[PDB]
RNA sequence: ACCGUGAGGGAAAGGUGAAAAGAACCUCGAACAGAGGAGUGCAAUAGACCCUGAACCCGUCUGCCUACAAGCGGUAGGAGCGCCAGGUGUGACUGCGUGCCUUUUGCAUAAUGAACCUACGAGUUACUGUUUGUGGCAAGGUUAAUUGUUA
RNA sequence: UACCGAUGGAGUGAGGGCAUGGGUGCUAAGGUCCAUGUCCGAGAGGAGAAGAAUCCGGACCACCGGCUAAGGUCCCGAAA
RNA sequence: UAUAUCGGUAGGGGAGCAUUCCAGCGACGUAGAAGGGAAAAGGGCGACUUUUUCUGGAGUUUCUGGAAAAGCAAA
């Protein structure tokens, strides 16, 4: 049985055990317990349910092993031929592992 | 006692190499070239014939540095080769130092003209 | 304070300005001066009441 | 670290579903079927269509020589080419290849649909094109498509 | 007293030179050549990073259109009713159904079909 | 040194090792031409051009790719193969893409400039003004040249 | 929402295209001289095959989320 | 805390990194310094910084303040 739920504005697909890498959440410390309501879909092996106003009743319920994981490091560079103008910096997107414990 | 052993590692590792150098033999790097290339990876007693009967020139100094190589193996094995057991392992050939001398152009000018060295490695083993 | 903690009051030395030392610092390439003319010159200098 | 968890799957050579169908070309426009077979060789109608892997079918095409040119255009379209050599341009029509035989004329239109690139040059090898009804790919049991039921 | 930065100088363009590995001919290794060359390349990272969004949309929406002519319908269709239904599964959702769980695809087709 | 009839102009060039202990003797070879050994030495990949030993440039080996393919050579995707546990090499195939500098209303420009690498190479200092940040004293503020003591 | 005083530091004083009102020219010119806006200059992104200023639109960075503009939905090429 | 803002040439303003040397305070080094090769990690961002290993065989460095022969891609 998995699902589709929006996360952190992001809809992923989910299972139970499956260890996401989700958009960071602050305010959290590793071990602490995070719900997720907005299910789309839910696949019973089978039987299929789809929640037009998101499926009633559902949620997925997840634990935080890293609150903070940064992704790889990108180069950003601006350059404009025969002005001088260049610039280059770098940048991390901001990650939280989660572990989904129990699907409903 | 760093570096002592190092060379010590170094020392027990050349025992089981048997390669001969010529250093510094003051003809074209590229010219000694085709002839490694002709002989690399050839049965040792071929090769001698070979670069004995060759038209180029640089097979003469090839001959001798491949009968020292032969007579390394031999010593460092303590016996003597039997027939078609060794072949060139390995061969190459490196630029060297350059002598630089000057020629007269017309008009008053002049060119720089280079003379080039190369230096030959070759490694021979069994063909196992 | 003494020899090893020494701090001048809050504003009180600034750092000069260097030019002509890359793109990044914003004073590099023409260095300030523009691009032609007199006073791009090196040796302009402005004649007192012209 | 690969910090995705969801991602897009692209099909690959051992992967793909590659199929041999056959369509007829009774009383078909040239262009509009060609345009359909292109479809079909490129993948297009296949869910799990990859842009860089040849993932579609293999199209016989039957009954070639029945296709319908509408207008004046058996005779009136002027095709160009050139052998490279100076006063070297050269006409043709799609009557001229269809004299030399159906395959010519329909490998011209379906190339000029297809992508222009290595995949479409091996792409273009996948079709199949005769005049009669009388074919021999048997042990590939290509199946019947019905060329309309495709929009 | 006399600054000469040589070493730091140096390992500057060692750094640069390190990410130009796997470049064609000068391009990796000559540095005024690599350095032109990596720069260029940042660039176009730029504007490729831009441009994958589009790539991937229009992958799912020929995915989703394939699966759609299957079941019955086209995208623009198949789009409607389901923006009409009020669900809210985005095109990368649908086109991993569509080409991995095609009895759930089928089941949304279905329950817009009406 | 070299260049110039001459007046004159005018270079490049430091580093074995603590100590020469600077390699007796053997092997290949006409020959140290050079090397492989042995021996000295902490070390000879410190062997005389000898500390360290970078780049451009030149080779050999191993892995992967490559003989139906067409444009600044990258960038974003992406199989297969190969190494060492989720890292690393390569890259079938696909999308996008006319270097850089300078000068210009405007340059892929068939406008300028560079063979490449290493090293060198261009808003500095003094005095006097002025504005300002920060301070000391304050109806006052400040000494210059110089002098005394010990230095 | 940043207009004036006073003070420290400037650069610019070769402009160009389009629309509108005109002079000049031949009611020629990718011509030339003014005026009023606008854009390029100093501006990337989308459509137009490819185009400095025509049509849409002003790029803090990341995203394998969504809605739209001009313009489009047979294939190359997203969508009837 | 919210809201707003963050394309840029000439050009103005702000805040920093590295380099050589000095003062003060700490440290390291033949049980291996600087330098050279390879590899890994980090930084609101960046200039750059740490760590491991091979070579190397004798010097180097942290913080605070001070002073400049203080940074190259084109002449
Ligand atoms: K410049
Ligand atoms: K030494
Ligand atoms: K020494
Ligand atoms: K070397
Ligand atoms: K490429
Ligand atoms: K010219
Ligand atoms: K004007
Ligand atoms: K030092
Ligand atoms: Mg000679
Ligand atoms: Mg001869
Ligand atoms: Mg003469
Ligand atoms: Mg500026
Ligand atoms: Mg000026
Ligand atoms: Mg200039
Ligand atoms: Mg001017
Ligand atoms: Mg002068
Ligand atoms: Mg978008
Ligand atoms: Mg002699
Ligand atoms: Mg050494
Ligand atoms: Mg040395
Ligand atoms: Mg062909
Ligand atoms: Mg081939
Ligand atoms: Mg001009
Ligand atoms: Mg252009
Ligand atoms: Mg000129
Ligand atoms: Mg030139
Ligand atoms: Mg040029
Ligand atoms: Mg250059
Ligand atoms: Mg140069
Ligand atoms: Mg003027
Ligand atoms: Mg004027
Ligand atoms: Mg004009
Ligand atoms: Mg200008
Ligand atoms: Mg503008
Ligand atoms: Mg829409
Ligand atoms: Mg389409
Ligand atoms: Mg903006
Ligand atoms: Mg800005
Ligand atoms: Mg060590
Ligand atoms: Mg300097
Ligand atoms: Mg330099
Ligand atoms: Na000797
Ligand atoms: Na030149
Ligand atoms: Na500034």
């Amino acid at each position: 049985m998995y699902v589709i739920v929006d996360i952190q504005g992001q809809q992923m697909k989910v299972e139970q055990g499956r260890r996401l890498f989700v958009h960071h959440i602050k305010d959290v410390e590793s071990g602490a317990s995070v719900e997720f309501d907005k299910v789309l879909l839910v696949d019973n092996n089978g039987a299929i349910t789809v929640g037009s106003p998101l499926v009633e009743g559902a949620k997925v319920v997840c634990e935080v092993l890293t609150p903070l994981v940064k992704g790889d490091k990108v180069l950003i560079f601006h350059k404009k031929r025969r002005k001088g103008y260049r610039k280059l910096n770098g940048h991390r997107q901001q990650f939280t592992e989660i572990l989904v414990k129990e699907v409903v | 006692a760093r570096k002592h052993n190092s060379a010590e590692a170094r020392k027990e590792a050349l025992k089981q190499m048997y390669f001969a150098k010529l250093r510094n033999v003051p003809t074209s790097p590229r010219k000694m070239r085709l002839v490694a290339d002709m002989i690399r990876g050839m049965e040792v007693n071929r090769a001698l014939g070979v670069l004995k009967f060759s038209n180029k020139e640089a097979s003469a100094r090839v001959e001798k540095l491949l009968r020292s190589a032969v007579a390394n193996w031999e010593e460092k094995n303590e016996r003597k080769a039997e027939e078609g057991e060794l072949f060139v392992s390995r061969i190459c050939v490196d630029g060297a130092s350059t002598l630089k001398r000057l020629r007269p152009a017309p008009q008053g000018r002049g060119y720089r003209i280079r003379k080039r060295s190369n230096h030959v490695t070759i490694y021979v083993d069994t063909l196992n | 304070m003494n020899l090893s903690s020494l701090k001048p009051a809050e504003g009180a030395v600034k750092s000069r300005k260097r030019i002509g030392r890359g793109p990044g610092s914003g004073l590099g390439g023409t260095s300030t001066r523009g691009h032609k003319g007199a006073k791009s010159r090196s040796g302009y200098s402005k004649k007192i009441g012209f | 670290m690969d910090t995705l968890s969801f991602k897009t799957i692209s099909a690959n050579k051992a992967t793909v579903t590659k199929e041999w169908v056959i369509v007829d070309a009774e009383g078909q426009t040239l262009g509009r079927m060609c345009a359909k077979v292109a479809k079909l060789l490129r993948g297009k109608y296949k869910p799990n269509f990859t842009p860089h892997v040849d993932c579609g079918d293999n199209v016989i095409v039957i009954n070639a020589d029945k296709i319908v040119l509408s207008g004046n255009k058996w005779d009136g379209r002027i095709y160009l080419r050139h052998t490279g050599y100076p006063g070297g341009q050269r006409q043709f029509t799609p009557r001229d290849f269809m004299n030399k035989g159906p395959e010519y004329l329909f490998r011209k239109v379906v190339k000029g649909m297809l992508p222009k690139n290595r995949l479409g040059a091996k792409i273009i090898g996948n079709l199949y094109v005769y005049a009669g009804t009388e074919h021999k790919h048997e042990a590939q049991q290509p199946r019947q498509l019905d060329i309309n039921s495709l929009k | 007293p006399r600054s000469v930065n040589h070493v730091a100088s140096r390992a500057k363009r060692k750094r640069i030179l390190k990410l130009t590995r796997g470049y064609f001919g000068a391009r990796k290794n000559v540095w005024t050549v690599a350095k032109n060359t990596w720069e260029k390349g940042l660039t176009y990272a730029y504007r490729d990073r831009k441009s994958k969004k589009r790539n991937f949309r229009a992958l799912w929406i020929q995915r989703i259109n394939a699966a759609a002519r299957l079941e019955g319908m086209s995208y623009s269709r198949l789009m409607g009713a389901l923006h009409a239904n009020g669900i809210e599964i985005n095109r990368k959702v649908l086109a991993d159904l569509a080409m991995n769980h095609p009895e759930a695809f089928r089941a949304i087709v279905a329950k817009v079909k009406n």
